[PDB]
């Protein structure tokens, strides 16, 4: 199986993610699994022409492309020619265009890919978008309607950066016969990361059950959730980041970091807006305006209200102690 | 003949390198950035914390650095308090991710090279590609693997690597648990010894930080069997054999705006008390002479950048206002890098080379206080070779012991009872200074805070420093001098360029943000 | 720091489980952390002779004992003489007596060594006990009041089998100069450990605060909270299971096995009576017998039933999907 | 001489060894199996599946065999359905705790001894105290540190390696995801390639399969530098060396209860569909012939065991009554394993070998079914080159490569949409027999439930099988036969009572539970 990573407005943080894969390791994925990297900005061997007969080759069909993943936002700036990313000699735009039509499977790996992510964010300079989607709304730059050759719309592998695993068990999943076994949500996200959320396995969920808000950062993140007073979006957001643990480790929230959502079409959500970041945003001091998902906010506050006065004395005292 | 290599990959990012050839040597060179993200317009007007979600996504591999800078630039807006716990754990962080960066960028991006075909004549070629060719070296794959390690102390601490924000204006988020610091140390200590000692020294890290002088790495090289097979001592003697000492000099000129504070010098971060309170000793090294570093004599040059502007900007009044690349080509202009230049007195406006080796020599500096990096190795390596891409390789490599050492310190400061987190008054107006050294070398960001937004944003990423075009008196930028002289075997594939590019760990992403 | 792991009435799953080691490895552990283990019976390479030279050096005094490691119970069958765990010529509870009375610090790792555990269920063939506890109660076969020669009394480091960080750790901690970072509780287990609880991160919490009752075994639990149904102690159990996973990968309850509540002095809960085995204990088929700790049966209900009317409809779906 | 090693450590419990030794030769051995738990009364009146908690808990090692053939022995008593999905997670499962249980058994266990300074004059000797030598070995340490990387596979399913339960009547707790799957195949992957290919064999799993004669494997380890070099070729040639296939050989009768379903061939488990279900295939090989395994035929006798009974009890009537061991000694009794013997037609009630040799030779029976292991190998070599320390721990090196590519296809034949469980009806009443081929060999559950608790509840471990002292017709156990023609070298340090001991790799707590 044939891979072309190529990144747009990207950081490459989804690559340095991938590059702490572990079980498979990024060198036996790309190794012992059959998968054939032809190229990445960040570990390809080849330069200048030698690369771009690579890309001109799965361009054309010159030579078969199985995976293209796509990393970093599609930069259409300025005025539509894409010419903020110009890559190889063209518009990366224009190499998406003939490498997501080229590949069996279009992987678009982290939110810059999948959504437009932080570049897209207001007032967009870049011109940044996700290879299908624009934030929330489908479509991106290929098209609601694109498909590749495998009849998969792109594949959104979210995140900001993507974990390693959100990626390399989907391309082991191809690897080893089992690409029928993927199921994607509405954003196109493989569904055995997705369909838990961020807080799924959070160490705080019963803090969060007992509403005892984490109240300050640092020693503070010894107790509490931080839904209520650091915007947590954990128990909005869709992700495994507390199933599987981030570098095997650890996850922002368990860390005493709020979850930014950035598994979310939306990310960075509110456009890190003054006021907004690492901050639950309120009504009347007390109501958060976001609620988890799936809950409204009557039956929210009535159950927070009981679950406040069924609290036990150890969700309000410190849990991760020295 | 003028040669254009497009891309010149294993830069993290967008970087074409346009070349003028004279007889197999490079004359003229110019950094062609290619790719723009704008994250200083996106941050204008966001909230005064938006940088420290924003900022790590200038870069993946950097990216815990720009978090580092990015908080320093609040906690100094906002005058916070640092409880020295906090300060251990970005010094950790920031290392760790260093030390993930230098095998990572090494094996997977530098060495990989040294497998090209104009050295199929070394002695040392085949034992090269059994190394350090991609993907299969048997130097490459426990070398990117264990680069891994690390950021796992990153994520024990942050929560994740890359992609965290946990440091804050006041300390960190995270409160640290004993089997956090313990599982820290062995993670640590097991990187270590699995690829610091037993893959790239061949020896502990002591003896390498034994090193003083060339001669002395030389007689390490020599010493015995172990070090002279290590990937180090592989590396030297590949380099001395097929000329990777020759060429790539670069500037000569070093800018280091350091980093590690010493947790009891750095409690409430100052712009003006930064450099007493650095460990990773701020300096800039111009003209064979040492210079304190000071950000206000930091200007960038966007004459040759695309974008808007006609006098090089201190980024406290930084501005980024792109121009369509078609239309700056026509004025001259070739690169989305903007060009940062230091005043150095009797100099002028100078392009200084940042990284590893701008540390190395700050670090070779007289009068280091007892907390800071007090190291004469690549002043007496400068002085015996002077600069080249093996030199800058070393000093990165160099840092590898260096670092641990100091993380392996830190883990035992932490006091574990002690504040993480001091929570800061968030002033409605602020300007904050945050310099770290990533692993490419001097990370700041300037932030202007108004009215409880941020009114300006400006960064300077090391490789801004470093590949970043000509200023307005044509002056190259380190990268651009450095791959002039560069020799040029083959056209078709021009390794050297890349050898001289990669030598200095660059990175696009950052180049531009 | 030289270590002397000795095992009674052991399984040497705590053996098993510590050689699973991670950051620290055992290997890295044992050899790059200056931990001399003297002799382990899974492990060092004396026997005979040999081997009872380095014990009774222990035993004596010859040698620094620094850490004594026991691994299961003691045994004092029959009739008080230990003679149902004979070892290198003595009752193993002599061994115990006099390597407990050298140690700077005793360990005992697994509920075998801490409590008594699945040996001393009754009828107890083996008279087994834990080294300073029988179950709940303190005592056990050294006494309330023993204390190693650091001050310590014995450091339990519960589990049926101790998870290996349980004790690397803590032997890291020892070996870096952070034992007096190691604070006990009241079961002289690492509050590190053990100031959380199984539940603390396991996946399921959200369906726990929802009450959504995983139905069944094998796909049924890809839903659902195991504490409705099999019986999940969770709740009621201290530990890092789902806050560091075992073997890296999981926990017993987030692969959808009920936790046993292990690390709890009682294990195994009931004694494995007919009918609590993967079973919740009810009154009146609805009410559980026994509710989280600290909460009472009155608000527990009570939010329980609020928790129910409250339950998001993905509460009520699979989430941990193919 | 008479020679009383205790400890003999190494065998996962507590083992003393006495030997009559005449001309540096063992003629006369006891194994004293010395600490006793008594699990089987302890689980009387117990919850019917108490097992699946209590039995594990027999052993660290081999704690998920214990939990598969207590879950198959409920699924009997319970006349249950497992659907095939259960049945690999089952298999695999129990395939890698015996992938973990090679390499850890094999480093940690045995391979120290190879290390012994009887074998100070072998021209190997140096490179097998290199390789081999506890906790420094190059051997050793990445031996025993990979040997975790199955039981991860195990934690994937069982939610954790050892202790887990998640193996119910009617299936598996779990529900294996997509990624649990993946990530099972990569550690299965890694832990192959990184241990048992490069390490172990220094070929494929494949080419080592390839070898079907004795001569094959001597071919084998000659082929090239790479076998030749790796641990199984220097293993070999170290025993061929240093006599190791010289002694041990035992009984040369053997006992496989087998274990692996094929899943659609016991959807339903009953003790009587047990055999041809089997994909690593019971036999009884004996006198030189096979025989079929059947439970019937199997007795335990306590005679020489710290037990009170006066006749051979077939396990569904067993009993568990100690007897002190002042008094028992008096008796003539010496040890808390039971004598488990078996009837083979002709012989009488025999003590069977059981372990990887027996599977070995039972996968030489005739007559295999396709889903069924046909390996002709250990047929060969024991006709070849017949028992010993060498052959015995070659049999069980022999697996790794074996399971390691029934557990892929395993894994690849997991249906994840399917079912995991079909929960069973909890009868009140019911007799099961669980059996499984632990690391060690048969393991086997004898359970009756009646009035919907453990009515009896008796386990034959393998290690009592081999350990297991003499019978009522003072027939040796396995362990003390081979034990019997042991030289000694040094009664001070009777590494070869260690040999041949640990070469069964013995587990004590499973002996006696
Ligand atoms: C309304 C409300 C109040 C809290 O204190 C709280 C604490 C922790 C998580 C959530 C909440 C919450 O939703
Ligand atoms: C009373 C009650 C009912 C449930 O359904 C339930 C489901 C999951 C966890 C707990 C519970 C619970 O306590
Ligand atoms: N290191 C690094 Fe990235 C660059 N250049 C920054 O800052
Ligand atoms: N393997 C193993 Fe343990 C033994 N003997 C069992 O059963
Ligand atoms: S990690 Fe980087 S490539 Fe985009 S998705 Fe996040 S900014
Ligand atoms: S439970 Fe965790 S995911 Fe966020 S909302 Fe609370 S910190
Ligand atoms: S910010 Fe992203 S990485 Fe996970 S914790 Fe939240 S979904
Ligand atoms: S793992 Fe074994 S040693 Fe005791 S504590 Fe559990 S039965
Ligand atoms: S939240 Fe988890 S720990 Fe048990 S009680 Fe529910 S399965
Ligand atoms: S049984 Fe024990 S191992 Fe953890 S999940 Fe429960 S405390
Ligand atoms: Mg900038
Ligand atoms: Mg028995
Ligand atoms: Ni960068
Ligand atoms: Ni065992």
């Amino acid at each position: 199986a044939s891979v072309l990573w190529f990144q747009g407005g990207a950081c490459s943080g989804n690559t340095m993610s991938f590059l702490n894969a572990d079980e498979p390791n990024v060198v036996d994925l790309i190794v012992d699994f059959g998968l054939d990297l032809l190229w990445h900005p960040s570990l390809g061997l080849e330069l200048g022409n030698n690369a771009q007969k690579v890309f001109w080759d799965c361009a054309k069909g010159e030579r078969p492309l199985d995976i293209f993943v796509f990393e970093g936002t599609v930069i259409e700036a300025p005025n539509g020619t894409g010419q903020m990313d110009m890559f190889a000699g063209r518009p990366m735009k224009d190499w998406v265009t003939d490498l997501a039509g080229a590949a069996q499977i279009v992987v678009a790996i982290g939110d810059c890919a999948c959504f437009g992510g932080i570049p897209a964010m207001e007032p967009n300079p870049s011109g940044s978008t996700g290879l299908q989607f624009h934030k929330r709304e489908k479509g991106g730059f290929l098209g609601p309607d694109f498909r590749s050759k495998m009849g998969l719309p792109v594949i959104n592998v979210p995140g900001c950066p993507a974990h390693p695993d959100w990626i390399t068990q989907i391309l082991v999943a191809l690897a080893t016969g089992r690409a029928g076994d993927i199921t994607l949500d509405d954003l196109h996200r493989p569904e055995t990361f997705f369909k838990t959320f961020t807080q799924t396995g959070c160490t705080r969920v019963q803090f969060f059950e007992y509403k005892q808000s984490t109240l300050s950062f640092g020693e503070g993140t010894r107790t509490g959730c931080l839904f209520y007073e650091f915007g947590c979006r954990g128990p909005m957001t869709h992700s495994p980041c507390n199933r599987i643990l981030w570098n095997r480790q650890s996850s922002k929230t368990r860390a005493g970091m709020p979850c930014l959502g950035c598994t979310e079409p939306e990310f960075p959500h509110f456009d890190l807006a003054p006021g907004t970041v690492f901050k639950t945003q309120k009504v009347s001091g007390m109501i958060p305006k976001e609620v988890p998902e799936g809950t409204d906010h009557l039956t929210y506050m009535g159950l927070a209200a009981a679950a406040r006065i069924a609290a036990p004395q150890w969700s309000k005292e410190d849990m991760f102690v020295v | 003949l003028d040669l254009f290599v497009s891309p010149l990959g294993r830069v993290e990012g967008d970087l074409d390198v346009r070349v003028t050839i004279n007889d197999g040597v490079v004359t003229s060179a110019w950094t062609e950035a290619a790719m723009f993200r704008g994250f200083e317009i996106i941050l204008r007007g966001k909230d005064p914390q938006a940088g420290l979600i924003v900022c790590p996504r200038i870069c993946g591999i950097c990216g815990g650095s720009h978090l580092y800078k990015s908080a320093y630039a609040l906690d100094t807006a906002w005058r916070t308090h640092m409880p020295p716990n906090a300060t251990l754990i970005r010094n950790i962080c920031q290392a760790c991710e260093t030390l993930q960066s230098i095998p990572r960028y090494f094996y997977a991006l530098f060495a990989i090279d040294l497998t090209n075909k104009n050295y199929a004549k070394s002695k040392l070629y085949d034992e090269a590609v059994r190394r350090f060719a991609p993907y299969v070296g048997t130097s490459y794959q426990p070398g990117v693997v264990l680069s891994a390690k690390p950021v796992e102390v990153y994520a024990i601490f942050g929560g994740q690597w890359p992609x965290s924000s946990f440091m804050v204006p006041g300390g960190v988020m995270s409160a640290p648990t004993l089997s956090d610091v313990t599982r820290a140390i062995a993670i640590l200590e097991h990187w270590n010894d699995n690829w610091l000692e037993k893959q790239w020294l061949g020896c502990s890290v002591d003896r390498w930080l034994e090193n003083k002088t060339w001669n002395d790495v030389l007689a390490w090289v020599d010493e015995n069997e172990s070090q002279y097979n290590s990937d180090c001592g592989f590396f030297i003697r590949y380099c001395l054999d097929v000329g990777l000492d020759k060429y790539g000099q670069g500037v000569g000129n070093y800018l280091a705006t350091g980093t590690y504070f010493e947790p009891s010098l750095y409690e409430n971060p100052t712009i003006e008390g930064r450099n007493a309170a650095l460990i990773g000793r701020s300096g800039v090294f111009a003209d064979g002479r040492y210079f304190e570093f000071d950000q206000a004599n930091v200007t960038e040059d966007v004459t040759h950048s695309f974008y808007e502007g006609n006098r090089p900007l201190h980024p406290f009044e930084g501005e980024t206002i792109p121009v369509n690349p078609e239309d700056g080509r026509r004025q001259g202009k070739y690169s989305w890098a903007k060009s940062p230049r230091y005043a150095v007195p009797g100099l002028g406006n100078v392009p200084l080379e940042t990284g590893p080796l701008a540390r190395r020599m700050a670090a070779s500096a007289p009068d280091a206080e007892t907390h800071q990096d007090d190291d004469p190795l690549f002043a007496d390596i400068y002085n015996a070779i002077g600069p080249s891409v093996m030199v800058r390789q070393l000093a990165r490599m160099h840092e590898g012991p260096k670092y641990y050492k100091w993380v392996r310190q830190w883990l035992d400061d932490l006091e574990l009872k002690e504040s993480f987190y001091t929570k800061p008054v968030e002033y409605a107006e602020g300007k904050g200074f945050g310099s770290t050294e990533a692993a490419r070398g001097a990370l700041s960001d300037w932030i202007v805070i108004e009215d409880s937004k941020i009114k300006n944003y400006q960064v300077v990423t090391p490789t801004a420093w470093n590949i970043g075009p000509r200023d307005a008196s044509e002056v190259l930028g380190p990268i651009e001098q450095a791959l002039v002289g560069s020799p040029i075997v083959d056209a078709e594939d021009p390794v050297e360029l890349g050898h001289v590019a990669r030598s200095f760990d660059s990175c696009l992403v950052c180049t531009v943000h």
